[PDB]
This record gives C-alpha cells, structure tokens and sequence, in this order.
RNA sequence: UCCCAUUAGCUUGUUGGUGAGGUAACGGCUCACAAGGCGACGAUGGGUAGGGGAACUGAGAGGUUUAUCCCCCACACUG
RNA sequence: UCGCGUGAAGGAAGACAGUCUAAGGAUUGUAAACUUCUUUUAUACGGGAAUAGGCGAUACGAGUAUUGCAUUGAAUGUACCGUAAGAAACAGCAUCGGCUAACUCCUGCCAGCAGCGAUACGGAGGAUGCGAGCGUUAUCCGGAUUUAUUGGGUUUAAAGGGUGCGUAGGUUGUUCGGUAAGUCAGCGGUGGAGCGCUCAACGUUCAGCCUGCCGUUGAAACUGCCGGGCUUGAGUUCAGUGGCGGCAGGCGGAAUUCGUGGUGUAGCGGUGAAAUGCAUAGAUAUCACGAGGAACUCCGAUGCGAAGGCAGCUUGCCAUACUGCGACUGACACUGAAGCACGAAGGCGUGGGUAUCAAACAGGAUUAGAUACCCUGGUAGUCCACGCAGUAAACGAUGAUUACUAGGAGUUUGCUCAAGCUUCACAGCGAAAGCGUUAAGUAAUCCACCUGGGGAG
RNA sequence: CACUAGGGUAACCGGUGACUGGGGCUAAGUCGUAACAAGGUAGCCGUACCGGAAGGUGCGGCUGGAAC
C-alpha cells in the first residue's frame, strides 16, 4: 500500500464504549473518520476522546496521519474487486458512466471520500463499520491500473 | 458437499409458517363470543380485554380487543383479524372494531379508522 | 495424482508466495503449452525442458519487479468433478481484460482473445492474472 | 414432466412367436406354444395436482401462480 | 390503472383558536373589490363506428352505378347564457423517519423494534406524508448467501460415521495411433423507432432475439471408447532391522485369605473426635505346616496396533511394519451409499471358580434433617470358557488419499541423511483462543454430516 | 360378459370411551440446595443398582479441572 504522505472529513459512526469501575461505570467516546479529497487519496482514523467535538478531532487527526494512494481513473474501477478484514467481505465491480454510487453507508462513505462514481459494491460479511471501512479500503489498495499491470506483465499492448 | 453428493441428493428448502394459521389464509373471519374475560400481561401490569371466540372455520382462539370501552357480551357475533400482542402469551389475534356486533369507541377525534368512528 | 493441471498451478502459486526464483515440475504435454502460453504472455522470465529416464522435468524461472511477482492468482476451472465448456461466443474475460483464460480448442491450445479471434471454443483450463 | 424407501420386488395375456377374427388402421385389441418382461438410472404401491404460452417477480441464476387472454386435455347429477 | 377538477392575480398582520399581556403560529388564511370557465346544470347543431340498372365478356366469373341499413345515442365533439358558483379525505409527529407547545391520566392505554407506564396514552393547536384516496389484515417475491452449481459450512457457535474391509457408483500417471459418444464450428427447418387515443394508461406497425428442439455437413486440443507401449504410482520377490501386535501352552517371587498347631496376654481397629465391630469358653502381634484365588514393584517414559486397546518370564504358531535391490509385472490406482467384521467399562444366559475390592443391603457417626460425604460389615459383580449385546468426553471434540510451502529446542530407530515421536514458531489461515510440514496453509478426488432454541432423540 | 344390489372375512382412513400417563407456558405457594469459585464430596460421558426431589454409589473413560 502506497502511503503518499486539503482533504475534507466524513464521519462513519460514533460508539458509547463504556467501562465497568468499582466507583461505577466511566464512558468514553468513539469515532471513526475517513479523509478524503475526491482525487485518490483516503485515510481513516479512530478517535477516543471524552466528548464528541473531541472524539471526531482526534479520529479527523489520526485519519489525516494515516493516508494511502488509491490508483483510480476517471470515476470507476479499472476491475472487479473482492476483499475480506473480520468479518467483513465487500465486493466492488466497474459499472457505466451514468450510473453513481450504488451502495450505502461506511461503503458509500468510503467510496465518496475517494471520488468514485460509477461502482456496484456489495457487502456480504458483517454490518460492523471498523471492518467495513477496512475491508474496503483494502479492496481500493489491491485494485491495479492498466498502466500497472502493464508494467508488471511487460508489454502494454497485452489487451490486444 | 461434493458435486456427486450434490446430484444424488440434491437440496431440500422448508416452508415459513404462517403467522395466523386459524384464519385458513383468509382476511377475516367470523366467529361467536364463547367467552369474554381480562387476562393480565406477561412488567406492565395491566388488566387487558381478551374473548375466547369459535370461528367459522371450527377452530376457537382468542382475541384482543382494542381501544377504551367494549359493549361487547358473551355470545356475540364479532370480526376477527390477525394481529398479535407482545406483552400477552397466547392471544394473536383482533377484534375488529365497528364491524357486527362490535361497536366504535365512542369520543374518539384520532385515529378514527382503526376503531370504527365516524367523522363528528 | 488427480488434477495434474491445478497440481501444476499450485506449485506455482506456492513458490510465488514462498518468494522463490524457480519451481521444478514433473513434465507433461498440456503443461508444456500452458508455460509455452504462460511465456509468450509475459508472466514468467524464462522456461526449460529436460526430457530424463523419466517423463520429463519442466524448470521455470519466476517473473519479479526490481519484490513484487508478476503472477498475482491463478484459479483452475475445469477439475474432473466438474468439466466446464465454452464456445467462443460465451467466452469469458478474467480481471475485464487484463488477465488470460488458458483453454483447450480444437485449433490448439490458446488463450480467449485468440480463441474469440479464430471463433472457437473447448475447454477452460485456468485464469490467469 | 410432484412428494413418500416410516413405500423393495412387481406382473400371469404379463413378454414373445404361429394362426385366425376384428378395426379407418398396426397391435394380446380379442381368441386357440415358449416361457418371459420391468426394476436402486426407483418397478410396484400410497398422497397431491389438469398441462403449456402468458402474467407477476429476481442483475443473473431463476422462482411463484394459471385472475383476464390463447393452445391442448377431461367432463355435463352417478355408472 | 391512467388523466382532470375542486378555481387564477393582488388584499395587513380583522373576529375566533392555541403558546407566551404583550408578543408568535394559524396568516394572504377569511371578508369585500377584478377576470376565467375545464367540470356540473339548461339549450341547439350534432360526426364516426357502414360496407356491401348496364359493360366488357372468356357467356360465366370479374370490374363499375343506385338503394335502404346504428342497440349504443343528446354519445364523442362543436356552440350559445351566468355564475366560483355545486365538488377533500386519511394516516402519523420520542429513535430508526419526514413532522412539536399546552391540557388530561399517572390505572385507563399504546406498540414493528429499541419499549413508554410519558417531546410515546386521550383530547386541543400547529406540523409532516400522500391525495379521491388514506390506513388495517391476508397471500407471494427480493434483500436472505436463511440450501450457497454460479454462491455457505463441520477443533471450541449446528455439523466427521467408534474403526476398518468392501459391492454398486464417482475420479483416473505418462505416451503413440484409430474412432467420433461428450466437446467445437458451419448450413438449413421449426418455435428501439414510428402511427392513432386532445395527453397518458392503452391500441397498432416495423426494425429487432429467437441464444429451445431437430436435421445435415465438417474439426480433433481435452474427456470417454478401442488397439498397443513406459516405469516414476501400485503390487510381488530378496536382504537387513524390529516391536507392552494377536492366539495358545508352560514357569515364577512379593503381598494377601483361610484351616491346623508353638510363644504370649489387655487390647486391637478406626476417626477431625468417637462409636458400631474382633478379643480371657483366649485377641492384636509372632513362629511354623497345609489348601487356595487375584494382580504383575523396580525397569517405565518409549514402542506397537485399523480402532477399541496392548506391560512378570519363556516357548510355539501367526500377522504386520520400516529401509533398501539394479529381481519381476505393467496403471493392476483412490474413495466408497448398501453390507460384513472387529469393537472399553457396565449388563445378560449356561458351566466352573471365588483371595481382594465392592453397587444394593445392615449397623455406627456428623447434621434441623443425611435416603450422602467418614467408619465397620457385606451379595451380585470383579476372574475363566462359550455365547449375546453393540454403547462411551469410542476425543486430536479435527474422515480417507495425493502433491507443495520457513525456521529454532529435544527424542527413538535405521546411518551427516531418512523415517517416526512433542512444544515455541515465517508466510498464510482464523471471530478469537489459536493452527502452522503430524496445518486448522495452498490445491484436486470421493464419502459422512449441519441449516435458530425447546418439544425431542 | 358386467352396472348394480346381498352376505362375510379382511385392510386403510376416521370419531367416541370407565380409567390411566408426558410436555409447554403462567403463577409462584411449599421442600431442600444439585450446578456456576477447589460452589464448599472437581465436573462430565456410558452403564448398573437405589432414593420425596434435585441426586447418591460402584466400574471404566475424558479434561470441556484444580491444585500441586
Ligand atoms: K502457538
Ligand atoms: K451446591
Ligand atoms: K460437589
Ligand atoms: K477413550
Ligand atoms: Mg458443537
Ligand atoms: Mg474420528
């Protein structure tokens, strides 16, 4: 996965995590937030502070730490793409070019943050927002562009 | 399993039940009043209207009825539909409202159609 | 042996992620085109034949960047519990174009751009990608 | 071209041959030697359905159901 | 199901409702003042659906004129006055979800869920959907991959048969030729753009699939079949090395039980403490002789067997494993529903035997009770032979076979090498604990099993 | 020859019956404390015998057990 170190913020979800105490029962704060600037570029973060403002500021800093390079055209997919984290699967494949995002939620979250339009994604594990995000982001940085696979193959007129 | 043991036994799919077997896939149904009592639920502790009623299909259960006053009586014509309580173990099903025997809520200016009243 | 062919795949795909230089296979005439093909379409840096006593040894010599492999997965099709044939017209594309189907026609052995240009069609042994 | 093996053997004109009769017509269709035929690729027995194109509905795989319409089959209180 | 109407443009913050004595919402909403009539009403004109005697002449076809003919029906449509005049409901507003003040109740109630019994119940005011409809119930599909060929799984969530042998069936190392069953290809037969509804639903026409079935020609890479080959898989032979592997016959010492006799006498035994029990008509202990039954200390943690299991010594008869040969045959292989065989302990039947231990049973203790735990007795059983029975946490909670993929620490045998035996541990796998060359990694073949929990094996 | 009608034995599909036994849910009134910690006798599987009741004991097995 390529690093690549103004990108905008998109919150996934928040959690009321909690903790048992003697004295009684102490509750922090989760987030979790992807940065994004439409063009290739996609972070994500988990902040674990006590209030909300602070909570999706540390999850915005640590997502804007954390970035990866997204090799992209235009605004599909060079090809289709299956990914498991968890117990979490997704699946993305190229779609036409009127056609827009066809999934929802920490899918549809990610694939905004990275600009994408044209794509048919389907999530066949779990519903937990972590290993979603994840899990697509991973199929993002194991998506390899003609160019790529040309130069890994040799020629790059292979298709022909 | 195998494609071989896929050919020779093959896949076997169940049927889902129905969720209101007594009214033999019909809407409504009718029935009699055989008896009309007060049950109480299964943390709410309420005093909930309930009938037992024989319908025309010979099968006898048990219906809630809803709304604030029933004139209702034993032995009385009444239309049954589906419909079940949460908080109340055996009863699944209702007492239509306004319909035969059954009369509207009377005072009722809300949600008129789901207890039979008409436009005051 | 059962599958010689998805055998044949999967010490490839073995030494791929073992990140080793060459594999050795037990020689066989379908797996002779395949790295012929295999060859011919950039995936691997070199081959050999080395007819023995025996059936034969085929020795191939793996493909890296300056430590990435140029194969990235091969999937076998057509294993004996479940042979699958295809015509030319209902041909399939593995990776929308950037990867090989390897498959068995009446012409010979070859991949799908060639299959669907000479308009033909037979077996499907492996994608490759 | 539906389920049941908590349905394993079934059939005695049943399988074939000769001849005759009968039929619009071939034929155990019927009437006067050899013995067979059919079954774990499900015979036989039991339960439930009229069957298709349509229609509805799924990216696809398909599936559901014959409400109107069209094609075929069966029937006209019961034999 | 489709279409239309219930009016169109201006008119400041009336009276009456709410929430706060004024302010805000209803609210440009009403009231008047200016136009229009779709539509309703009264009148008139009123289509379309209705098309079907001579003159060639082949003497008859056939082509040309005329005649009446509308159930729908004042029905489309067209036109004329005088008028906004005749025409809006239903659901839900605490989260999912779009939409919030006040009064009730504090049971009555409501609910698809988180549940509230109120920004959830009932009303009043406002709000939000939809709209001649709006909701409730019933039925069927998709999300559901909740039967998974495409497209799921079985160590611990449900899920590997107790283990093998094997029938039908499924799968098939390498190579040289034939064939054409599967497979592939060709040729035949068959089964969106307009137009009209004033618009639309809807009618109607052509471009467009026929990609299902059948016939007929060709191709030979792969599967199948036929005819030969090869040795690497498999098996046979030979040599070496084994072994708590099976069956059967003999031989043993320690401990312990009983009977009969020497010595000897105030207790022994048991418990947290005791007691029930044995013992001066002679115990415990101790020395002998006689008669028996059961189990095999040290080695001893490792090895063998398909599994269950197998341990004193020795012999006989069997089986089997591992390693190699320059010996042989030539794919003879894998798995396996039915069936068959074996299968711990406990249990059953017949005949033996019967020392220890010991269900049931009896007595003594502790407790509120003790149908138990502790103690003392004690019968089946525990042992042998033959025959039933067919179960287990029969467990590595992990089926068999084949090929491949990293390192450390030990150990046994065959000699640094190869088999086996167990714990840390790359890649990878997994929900995690963890597995990791003896995989739970990467792949192929076949079998067994799972589809929420009880009911219920 | 067979449509019926008649007797009789045999099936299958069904009702009812003096009396006699499981299960589920709601109450929880009573009696004990079996399991969860070494749950106060480690637990569980099979099998046999015996108890108002959960259970107890004997024989073999397992760790899905402590503790040494
Ligand atoms: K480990
Ligand atoms: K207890
Ligand atoms: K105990
Ligand atoms: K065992
Ligand atoms: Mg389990
Ligand atoms: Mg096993």
């Amino acid at each position: 996965v390529y690093n690549r170190v103004e990108l905008k913020d998109r919150l996934v979800a928040i959690n009321r995590v909690t903790k048992v105490t003697k004295g009684g029962r102490t509750f922090t704060f989760a987030a979790i937030v992807v940065v994004g600037n439409e063009d290739g570029v996609i972070g994500w973060g988990l902040g674990k502070a006590g209030e909300v403002p602070a909570a999706i500021a540390k999850g915005v800093e640590a997502a804007k730490k954390n970035l990866i390079r997204v090799p992209v055209h235009n605004g599909t997919i060079p090809h289709e793409q299956a990914a498991s984290y968890g117990g979490a699967s997704v699946f993305l494949k190229p779609a036409t070019t009127g056609t827009g995002v066809k999934a929802g939620g920490a899918m549809r979250a990610v694939l905004d943050s990275v600009g994408v339009t044209d794509v048919l994604a389907k999530s066949k594990g779990s519903s937990n927002p972590h290993n979603l995000v994840k899990a697509t982001i991973q199929a993002l940085a194991e998506m390899r562009s003609p160019l790529m696979v040309a130069q890994n193959r040799g020629i790059s007129v292979e298709k022909v | 399993p195998t494609i071989q043991q896929l050919v020779r036994k093959g896949r076997e799919s169940f049927a889902d039940k129905s969720k209101s077997p007594a009214l033999n896939s019909c809407p409504q149904r009718r029935g009699v009043c055989v008896r009309v009592y007060t049950t109480t639920p299964k943390p709410n502790s309420a005093m909930r209207k309930v009938a037992r009623v024989r319908l025309t299909n010979s099968k006898e259960v048990n219906a809630y009825i809803p709304g604030e006053g029933h004139n209702l009586q034993e032995h009385s014509i009444v239309l049954v539909r589906g419909g079940r309580v949460k908080d109340l173990p055996g009863v699944r099903y209702h007492i239509v409202r306004g319909t035969l025997d059954t009369a509207g809520v009377n005072g009722r200016t809300q949600r008129r159609s789901k207890y039979g009243a008409k436009r005051p | 042996m059962t599958d010689p062919i998805a055998d044949y795949l999967t010490r490839l795909r073995n030494a791929i992620m073992a990140g080793h230089r060459v594999v050795s296979v037990p020689a066989s005439n379908i797996k002779k085109e395949i790295t012929k093909i295999l060859f011919d379409k950039g995936y691997i840096l070199n081959y050999k034949f080395e007819e023995n006593d025996s059936q034969g040894i085929i020795k191939v010599a793996l493909k890296y960047d300056l430590k990435v492999n140029a194969i990235k997965k091969l999937k076998r099709v057509s294993r004996p519990g479940l042979r699958k044939y295809v015509g030319y017209r209902d041909m399939p594309r593995v990776l929308n174009g950037l990867g090989i189907a390897i498959v068995s026609t009446p012409r010979g052995v070859m991949t799908d751009k060639e299959a669907r240009e000479l308009k033909v069609g037979g077996e499907v042994l492996c994608y490759v990608y």
